[PDB]
RNA sequence: GGCAGGCGCCGAGGGUAGGGCCCGUGACUGGGGCGAAGUCGUAACAAGGUAGCUGUACCGGAAGGUGCGGCUGGAUCACUUUCU
RNA sequence: UGUGGACCCGCCCCUUGGGGUGUGUCCAAAGGGCUUUGCCCGCUUCCGGAUGGGCCCGCGUCCCAUCAGCUAGUUGGUGGGGUAAUGGCCCACCAAGGCGACGACGGGUAGCCGGUCUGAGAGGAUGGCCGGCCACAGGGGCACUGAGACACGGGCCCCACUCCUACGGGAGGCAGCAGUUAGGAAUCUUCCGCAAUGGGCGCAAGCCUGACGGAGCGACGCCGCUUGGAGGAAGAAGCCCUUCGGGGUGUAAACUCCUGAACCCGGGACGAAACCCCCGACGAGGGGACUGACGGUACCGGGGUAAUAGCGCCGGCCAACUCCGUGCCAGCAGCCGCGGUAAUACGGAGGGCGCGAGCGUUACCCGGAUUCACUGGGCGUAAAGGGCGUGUAGGCGGCCUGGGGCGUCCCAUGUGAAAGACCACGGCUCAACCGUGGGGGAGCGUGGGAUACGCUCAGGCUAGACGGUGGGAGAGGGUGGUGGAAUUCCCGGAGUAGCGGUGAAAUGCGCAGAUACCGGGAGGAACGCCGAUGGCGAAGGCAGCCACCUGGUCCACCCGUGACGCUGAGGCGCGAAAGCGUGGGGAGCAAACCGGAUUAGAUACCCGGGUAGUCCACGCCCUAAACGAUGCGCGCUAGGUCUCUGGGUCUCCUGGGGGCCGAAGCUAACGC
C-alpha cells in the first residue's frame, strides 16, 4: 500500500523524465488525473490518458523535453525541471489566499487543492481562495 | 526526525557555561590575595609568569594572573579581578586589574595605559 | 430582648515519637585533569617483530598476558634484535 | 405616611435566580444656610445610566521523568451554613469517586503583560524606564469598621529584632520623599514650589498633597556644540629614518589677516485663566480682579578673548612599518600564535591607522551558528540504527459513490486601550525630545458561504493484506534413538631403549618394560569426505544418520474474504562467549596455577603438566566488532553475468533467493 498516492505520481513522472522516457503509467485516481490536467495546460507534459494495464486502470502520462543539444552530453532540457510535494500526510499544509506562494517569480506552478477545485497559484489567486499546497513544479 | 518525532519530543534548546565564574553576573570582584606564585608555562612557552591566588568576596577562591612588567602584591593585598583567559596557564582564568585598590599602575609606561592602569605622564 | 461573662469548635504557633528531602563541615580514603627536558619498561602504529580490536574471566610493577567466543577496522608464496 | 421595595405561597409570560401579577406580612427620611414663602446645600425610597469591581469558563504561559504514580473534602449527591453572588467555600449524612504518559504528583526557577534587544525571516533572549493587571508592607494568623480592606503611614494575637522601664509594664516597623548605615564592581539632594496638572474635604473663601511641577548631583545614555577660519617654504628648529645623496613629521608650526566659545553689559519671556467677583437668572453669554517654584533662567540686543584632546590600535583575521632595547628572559596574546641575538607580535621611540569628550576593558543577550535544522542538518567508514522479534497506545493509510462540514478555505463583523514600532505634516534655531494625523497588525468571538484535500458516517470495489487447492528446497527449532573415525584410559599379545618435545633444549614419560605394532574393552566429546563459490533462520545462530513432534518460506491456479493495512513509545519474549546456582559428567583441551626454557629482566610469547571451565539437565545472567558497523514497510528508476530454488510453450520466457560488473543518479571521498 503506497502512503502518499500524489507523492508516488510526482516521482514516477520525475524518475521517467530523469531518464527521457516516452510516457509512463500511474495508477488511477480522480485526483491524481484532476493534476495531470494542469500539468498539461501549463505544458509540463504533452497529455495524460487513461490506458488500462492488465484489468485495472492506469494514467499513461506523455513526457516532454527539450531538444538535443550540443557539446559532450546532448540530453535534451527536461521541461519539468523540479517537481515536489508540499503537503504530505502526518504533515499537511494550508495556506490562505493571502499566503499562496510565488513559485520561481512566476516562472513555474504550485498546485492546490482548493473548496473551487484543483488550481494553480495564478487560477487560486483569481478566484481568491486558499487551500492545500499540493506541489510545486518549476 | 520525522515530524510526529518532532512533536513527541521536540528540539533542545542549548545552554551557556560561563568561562568565568565571577558570581554575581559582575563584570568584577574584589578579592584578596593568599599566594603570589610564579607559574611555568606550557606547550611551547617557557618563562615565569605571576599569578596570584585571590579569595573573593563571592566565596571563591581562584588563581588569577598579574599582568604587567612587573608588580608589587603580598599575601594580603586586596585587590580587584576581572576575567580573561591566561591561554599558557591553563586555570588561570581572570585578571587582575591593575590599578586598582592594593596593586600599583605599571611604573613608567607610555603606550598601551589604561590597561596596565597608569596616569598620563606630565609635561610643561 | 440586648450587653458583660461562660463553655465549645475551628485555629497561628509550640511540644513529643517516627519518617523523607536540601545545604554547610568533616578525620580518613577513591580515582580524575593539567603542568619543555625525573623513573621503569616498550603495549599500539609497518606482518610494531606473539596480526589487532573486542565481550567476558582469571592473573601481573607497569603498559599488559592468557583462556573462550566474536569481528576485519589483518600483512604476505616462508621467523624471534630494547631505546633515541 | 407606602410613590415604591423586600419575603412566603399561587397564577402568567420568560427560561436556571429574567419580567409581570394577587392576597398576607415587612421596610422610609435630617437637618443646615441664606441678598428668607424661595431658593441654595443636604436627607429618604425606587427605576434607569455612567464608572469601578466579584465570580465562572475556552485557549495560551519555563526547566527536571535521575519526580510515575497521585488524591480522602478527596470526587460527586441531598440537606444546611456562608456570601453581594456561584461553588466541597464550610458543615452533617450518603455514594465510591476524581486526576495521570496529551506528564498527574513532586522538585527547581520565576511576578505576567503591552513591550525591549537581536534576527532576512521563522526564531532566540528579555520583562529594566513608561502603561495595564497581580501580589506584598518586619515574619505568621485574624477579624472589625465600611460602597469598598482583611486595610503600608487602622485594630487584635503569636514570633524575631531594636528602644524606654520605677520589674509590673510599655513603644517601633521608610518596599512613601530626602537621608544614614551595611553589603557590593556599582547606583543621586536630608533641594525649591504648590505657579501649573491631578487628588481629598469644603456652599465658597480655602486647607491638605515628598502625587506632582522643577532644580541638584553622576560623560550613565542619546542628540546638539567648541578647542578656530583663510593665507603661509622647495619646506624653520627639535625629534626620527638613511644607501650620507637624502627622506619624514609638514601647511603642521611660526607669522599675516579675519571671525569671536568663554566672559561683561542692558531688555527679558511662554507655561495663566479659570475658581472668585459684577451684569444677565446662581443657566448661555459678556465684563473685571488675583496668582510663576522654575528664574533675571530660556530667547533678544550691545560689548568681546584664538580660546580643553584624549584613548585604542599597527604579524594574520583587521584599516596602519621603521629604528633602538631585551635574548624561551622580561613580557604579549580574542583565536591562530610571538620571544632561543639581525623581533613590523615583547618595552620605548619616530611614523601610521581608527574613533574622538571620549576611547578602551570586563560582564551579559541575540547575531554570524542551516552549530537543536518548522523555515533549515544528520546516522555504511566523520557523533549517531535499538542485539533480534512479537506486539499495546499512538502516528500514518488503495480505488468509486453519497451524507455531514470537524480540519481547511472565503466574505462580513466585533475585539486587538495608551505608549512604543511604521509614514506624513508640525513645536523647540536643528536634532535628541515632543504634538497632531494616517497606516498596518498575529490571535480569538459572532453571522453567512465553499467542499478539492484531510476527518466522519453510510454503501460499493479488488490492484494492498489474509485465506483455499496443488506442488517444492532447506545445517530453521525440540525429543528420542543410533553409526563410524580419532584421542585418552584399562586388559591381553608380541617387542627393547628410548619416546617425547624445540630454533636449540630442558622439565616430562620409559627396565614397575614406555614409544612403535596387533587383538579386546570403557568412556567423554566432536561430526572427515559430500562442503561452498551453497542452503536455513527475525537476530543470536544452525552441519554424522533415523524417526517423531513443530516454525518460517517459495511457486502454480486466479477459488474464498473485502483495506482486514504499515510502523510501533512502553510491555512481553528470544538472545555467541564468558560468567553464576543445584545436580551430574569429565576423553581431548585448557584462564588461574606448577614446572622447563628464552631473555638484560620474562609475572610473556616456546615446552611439559594442570584446576575452574569447555559437556548434559534445570534455573540465572542480557553482553559483544550482537557488523552489511547500513531500522522496518511500499512504490519508482538501463543492462550484463554467475549461482541456489520453483513454474510454463523449456534454443528461451516467468517467479523467489544469493554474488559480481555496471545506466542514470547519489557520495567528502571510498564507494553505493
Ligand atoms: N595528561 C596526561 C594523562 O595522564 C597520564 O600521563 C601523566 C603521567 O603519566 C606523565 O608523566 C610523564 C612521563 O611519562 C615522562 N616519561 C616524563 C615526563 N617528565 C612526565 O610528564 C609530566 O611531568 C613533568 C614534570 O615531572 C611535567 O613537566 C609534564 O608537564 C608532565 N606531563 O605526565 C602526565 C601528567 O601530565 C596518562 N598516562 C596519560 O594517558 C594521559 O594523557
Ligand atoms: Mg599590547
Ligand atoms: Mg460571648
Ligand atoms: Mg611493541
Ligand atoms: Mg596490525
Ligand atoms: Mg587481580
Ligand atoms: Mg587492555
Ligand atoms: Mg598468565
Ligand atoms: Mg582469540
Ligand atoms: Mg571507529
Ligand atoms: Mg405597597
Ligand atoms: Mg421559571
Ligand atoms: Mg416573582
Ligand atoms: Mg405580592
Ligand atoms: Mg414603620
Ligand atoms: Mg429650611
Ligand atoms: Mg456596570
Ligand atoms: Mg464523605
Ligand atoms: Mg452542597
Ligand atoms: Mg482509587
Ligand atoms: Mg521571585
Ligand atoms: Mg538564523
Ligand atoms: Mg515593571
Ligand atoms: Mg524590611
Ligand atoms: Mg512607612
Ligand atoms: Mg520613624
Ligand atoms: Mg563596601
Ligand atoms: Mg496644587
Ligand atoms: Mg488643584
Ligand atoms: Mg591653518
Ligand atoms: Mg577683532
Ligand atoms: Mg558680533
Ligand atoms: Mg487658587
Ligand atoms: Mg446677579
Ligand atoms: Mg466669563
Ligand atoms: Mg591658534
Ligand atoms: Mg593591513
Ligand atoms: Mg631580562
Ligand atoms: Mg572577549
Ligand atoms: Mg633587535
Ligand atoms: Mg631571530
Ligand atoms: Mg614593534
Ligand atoms: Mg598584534
Ligand atoms: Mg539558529
Ligand atoms: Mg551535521
Ligand atoms: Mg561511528
Ligand atoms: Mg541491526
Ligand atoms: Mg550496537
Ligand atoms: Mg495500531
Ligand atoms: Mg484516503
Ligand atoms: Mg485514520
Ligand atoms: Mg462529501
Ligand atoms: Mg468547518
Ligand atoms: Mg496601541
Ligand atoms: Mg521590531
Ligand atoms: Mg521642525
Ligand atoms: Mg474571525
Ligand atoms: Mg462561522
Ligand atoms: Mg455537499
Ligand atoms: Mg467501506
Ligand atoms: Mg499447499
Ligand atoms: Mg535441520
Ligand atoms: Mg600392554
Ligand atoms: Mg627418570
Ligand atoms: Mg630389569
Ligand atoms: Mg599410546
Ligand atoms: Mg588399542
Ligand atoms: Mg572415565
Ligand atoms: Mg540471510
Ligand atoms: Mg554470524
Ligand atoms: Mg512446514
Ligand atoms: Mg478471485
Ligand atoms: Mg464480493
Ligand atoms: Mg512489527
Ligand atoms: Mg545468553
Ligand atoms: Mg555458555
Ligand atoms: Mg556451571
Ligand atoms: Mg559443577
Ligand atoms: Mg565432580
Ligand atoms: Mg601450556
Ligand atoms: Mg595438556
Ligand atoms: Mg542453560
Ligand atoms: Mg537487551
Ligand atoms: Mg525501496
Ligand atoms: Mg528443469
Ligand atoms: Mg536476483
Ligand atoms: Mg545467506
Ligand atoms: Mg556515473
Ligand atoms: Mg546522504
Ligand atoms: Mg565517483
Amino acid at each position: 500500500m503506497l502512503t502518499d498516492p500524489i507523492a508516488d505520481m510526482l516521482t514516477r513522472i520525475r524518475n521517467a523524465t530523469r531518464v527521457y522516457k516516452e510516457s509512463t503509467d500511474v495508477p488511477a485516481s480522480r485526483f491524481k488525473e484532476e493534476i495531470l490536467r494542469i500539468l498539461a495546460r501549463e505544458g509540463f507534459i504533452k497529455g495524460y490518458e487513461r490506458v488500462d494495464v492488465d484489468g485495472k486502470p492506469y494514467l499513461r502520462v506523455y513526457l516532454k523535453y527539450g531538444p538535443r543539444r550540443q557539446g559532450p552530453d546532448p540530453r535534451p532540457e527536461q521541461v519539468i525541471h523540479h517537481i515536489r510535494r508540499i503537503s504530505k500526510p502526518g504533515r499537511r499544509v494550508y495556506v490562505g489566499v493571502k499566503e499562496i506562494p510565488r513559485v520561481r517569480r512566476g516562472l513555474g506552478i504550485a498546485i492546490l487543492s482548493t473548496s473551487k477545485g484543483v488550481l494553480t497559484d495564478r487560477e487560486a489567486r483569481k478566484l481568491g481562495v486558499g487551500g492545500e499546497l499540493i506541489c510545486e513544479v518549476w | 526526525p520525522t515530524i510526529n518525532q518532532l512533536v513527541r519530543k521536540g528540539r533542545e534548546k542549548v545552554r551557556k557555561k560561563s568561562k568565568v565564574p565571577a558570581l554575581k553576573g559582575a563584570p568584577f570582584r574584589r578579592g584578596v590575595c593568599t599566594v603570589v606564585r610564579t607559574v611555568t608555562p606550557k606547550k611551547p612557552n617557557s618563562a615565569l609568569r605571576k599569578v596570584a591566588k585571590v579569595r573573593l568576596t563571592s566565596g571563591y577562591e581562584v588563581t588569577a594572573y598579574i599582568p604587567g612588567e612587573g608588580h608589587n602584591l603580598q599575601e594580603h593585598s586586596v585587590v580587584l579581578i576581572r576575567g580573561g583567559r591566561v591561554k599558557d596557564l591553563p586555570g588561570v582564568r581572570y585578571h587582575i586589574v591593575r590599578g586598582v585598590y592594593d596593586a600599583a599602575g605599571v611604573k613608567d609606561r607610555k603606550k598601551s595605559r589604561s590597561k596596565y592602569g597608569t596616569k598620563k605622564p606630565k609635561e610643561a
